[PDB]
């Protein structure tokens, strides 16, 4: 069965890249502005600077991630004035002069979807404009230069030929494109708009990077909501114990509170440490899915979207990144009788790169993923041997181009 | 993270107050990171300078619809990559660490279940 | 840090265990030793937990190193930017203290130069596309190079094929396609 027509599909993938940075003071949390908790906390050893050393490690790696993902390009390319790209208009993934923070019509509807007690929230190293400028450089460098702005300097190539020499990778020839440029262009345009519709209608897709901020705000809530818990002592308000019981009874009561608060803080730090490992595991997948799918053309299967992957575009999102994989899914089929080899004058003509097929009377030699049937000549087939060993051999006629030329 | 009217030239960043660093107005690939696009570094009579970091030299690829660039030369480049593969095999005995040749402590440690075998 | 935690106090009257046992016999040695044991045990548990997490980190990196040594070294990876920056040729591993180091050899094009191009060519009605390579023009003549090296050569029928008629390809260019068979006919 060999396809007759094809459809271009533009799917979507969403990955989370980095959490929100944080840093919790030790003694402002354990001993809220008190001095009778200096003596009763210097006893325990290097707990504070263990907790204040794990958190900064997490905080620095959560910012190494977003720099290992988006900063894979070296220079900031820009498109020519408006556009000329054949029939494809990236008029709604490209930056626009309006909306002061340079940002495109898709990564704006992505940002409009996810809209102090001893706790501090440090800012990221790359502001939301710098990430948007990286994702516009990587976008203007692929629309204009193809495979070869990751190797070295950017080499121009007309977009039609880029999309044509991308088919020749997945298997189909270039005539298949050049005689179907209008169809593919209008199939691609009317497939980008479905992303706009799907993202605008509901928040169905952006759950992967939303159940992350919905989980880093549960631990951060419990951490402060367990300040009101006696932990097994007379009171939870520090000043009340400090006033009611002056002699060495405050020692035991405050020891109970300190042990409770220290345990709660430690089990917060451990949970952050574990949760910051899967985030890095996904950030290391984004980097290798953006080196390969964007700056090249992967031949792995189902990696960069289902189908035959041929292009992709990155789009930023709050603590995340979104791709727009383009694939080549064949369509309406037919069925043909086939043969592993022809047999012309004793020998067995295998097909160079294709499959022999028939219709009832004729035979041809087509490709895999399209039906353009040529005529069997000694320029599509290579002879190997004799005509008995092969199982399924048929007998036919094989045209020779030089023969109808000697007569004149 | 303090609006630094309230502290004991002087720059006012988005991530806090940076005292003792000149706010130059040009931009460079930055050395020491601070936050929110602000880095600091040591350059030119010398002093320390804080600014906004750069991303790279601009490049306007002259895209036309019938023009292609084809390299005329190559250059073999050999690089390096480093990766950790293992860390030292450290093993710690619980009883020596906790009690330390102090049987009168091991008898008490016995009551704590099995917080050595695991 | 784990070692330094031994000198801490934790609420007892001293940190050294023998001295506690050298001042207080029947129950009060035990009421202090309870605090000592609790503190030391918690410190040990914390140390074990970060050791486990760090080991998970290291194992992830070691699996990555194993994959690199399997793909970059023995074969020839087409996965871009995996084994170096550019087009991959070889690699040579080198040991290292508690790690491994690779040396990625890589081809890198340079010294570009631009030409006018054409997706195809009319000749006697049929539009000729290149078998492998691109079409170019050095200003006046049309050739067929390859991708990554300007090595122009005469357009012929042994490097271009035929499909249809030059009516639908957008951006066709006239030319003449040379047939090697024609000159060798007068024998
Ligand atoms: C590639 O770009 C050039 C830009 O110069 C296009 O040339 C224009 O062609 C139209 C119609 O043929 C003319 O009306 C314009 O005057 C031309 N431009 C100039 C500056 O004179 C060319 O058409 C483009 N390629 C294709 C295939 O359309
Ligand atoms: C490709 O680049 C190399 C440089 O690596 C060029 O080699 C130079 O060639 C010129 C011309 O013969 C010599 O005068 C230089 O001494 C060479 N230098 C080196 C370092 O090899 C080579 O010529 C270039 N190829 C072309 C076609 O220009
Ligand atoms: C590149 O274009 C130039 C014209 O600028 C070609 O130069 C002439 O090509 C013809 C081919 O029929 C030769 O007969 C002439 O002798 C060439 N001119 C000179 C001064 O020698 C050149 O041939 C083109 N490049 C190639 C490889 O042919
Ligand atoms: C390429 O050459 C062909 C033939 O030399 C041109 O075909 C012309 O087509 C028109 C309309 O079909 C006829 O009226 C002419 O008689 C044909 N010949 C010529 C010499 O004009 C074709 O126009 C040429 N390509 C371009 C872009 O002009
Ligand atoms: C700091 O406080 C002053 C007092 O009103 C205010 O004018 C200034 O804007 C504050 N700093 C920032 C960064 O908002
Ligand atoms: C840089 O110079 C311009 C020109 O006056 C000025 O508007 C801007 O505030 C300056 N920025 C800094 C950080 O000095
Ligand atoms: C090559 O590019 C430069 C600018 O990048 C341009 O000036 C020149 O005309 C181009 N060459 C051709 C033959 O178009």
């Amino acid at each position: 069965a060999i396809p007759i027509n094809f459809t271009i599909s533009v799917t979507t993938e969403i990955l989370p890249v980095s959490m929100t940075k944080t840093s919790v003071d030790c003694t402002m949390y354990i001993c809220g502005d008190s001095t009778e908790c200096s003596n009763l906390l210097l006893q325990y050893g290097s707990f504070c600077t263990q907790l204040n050393r794990a958190l900064t490690g997490i905080a620095v790696e959560q910012d190494k991630n977003t720099q290992e993902v988006f900063a894979q390009v070296k220079q900031i390319y820009k498109t020519p004035p408006i556009k000329d790209f054949g029939g494809f208009n990236f008029s709604q993934i490209l930056p626009d002069p309006s909306k002061p923070s340079k940002r495109s019509f898709i990564e704006d509807l992505l940002f409009n979807k996810v809209t102090f007690n001893g706790l501090t929230v440090l800012p990221p190293l790359l502001t939301d404009e710098m990430i948007a400028q990286y994702t516009s450089a990587l976008l203007a460098g692929t629309i204009t230069s193809g495979w070869t702005f990751g190797a070295g300097a950017a080499l121009q190539i007309p977009f039609a030929m880029q999309m044509a020499y991308r088919f020749n990778g997945i298997g189909v020839t270039q005539n298949v494109l050049y005689e179907n440029q209008k169809l593919i262009a209008n199939q691609f345009n009317s497939a980008i708009g479905k992303i706009q519709d799907s993202l605008s209608s509901t928040a169905s897709a952006l759950g992967k990077l939303q159940d992350v901020v919905n989980q880093n705000a549960q631990a951060l809530n419990t951490l402060v909501k367990q300040l009101s818990s006696n932990f097994g002592a007379i009171s939870s308000v520090l000043n009340d114990i400090l006033a009611r019981l002056d002699p060495p009874e405050a020692e035991v009561q405050i020891d109970r509170l300190i042990t409770g608060r220290l345990q709660s803080l430690q089990t917060y730090v451990t949970q952050q440490l574990i949760r910051a490992a899967e985030i890095r595991a996904s950030a290391n997948l984004a980097a290798t899915k953006m080196s390969e799918c964007v700056l090249g053309q992967s031949k792995r299967v189902d990696f960069c979207g289902k189908g035959y992957h041929l292009m992709s575009f990155p789009q930023s999102a709050p603590h995340g990144v979104v791709f727009l994989h383009v694939t080549y899914v064949p369509a309406q089929e037919k069925n043909f009788t086939t043969a592993p080899a022809i047999c012309h004058d004793g020998k067995a003509h295998f097909p160079r790169e294709g499959v022999f097929v028939s219709n009832g009377t004729h035979w041809f030699v087509t490709q895999r993923n399209f039906y353009e049937p040529q005529i069997i000549t000694t320029h599509n087939t290579f002879v190997s041997g004799n005509c008995d060993v092969v199982i399924g051999i048929v007998n036919n006629t094989v045209y020779d181009p030089l023969q109808p030329e000697l007569d004149s | 993270g303090v609006n630094c009217t309230e502290v004991p030239n002087v720059f006012q960043t988005r991530a806090g107050c940076l005292i003792g660093a000149e706010h130059v107005n040009n931009s460079y690939e930055c050395d020491i990171p601070i936050g929110a696009g602000i880095c600091a570094s040591y350059q030119t009579s010398q002093s320390i300078i804080a600014y906004t970091m750069s991303l790279g030299a601009e490049n306007s690829v002259a895209y036309s619809n019938n023009s292609i660039a084809i390299p005329i030369n190559f250059t073999i480049s050999v690089t390096t990559e480093i990766l950790p593969v293992s860390m030292t095999k450290t093993s710690v005995d619980c009883t020596m660490y906790i009690c330390g040749d102090s049987t009168e402590c091991s008898n008490l440690l016995l009551q704590y279940g099995s917080f050595c075998t695991q």
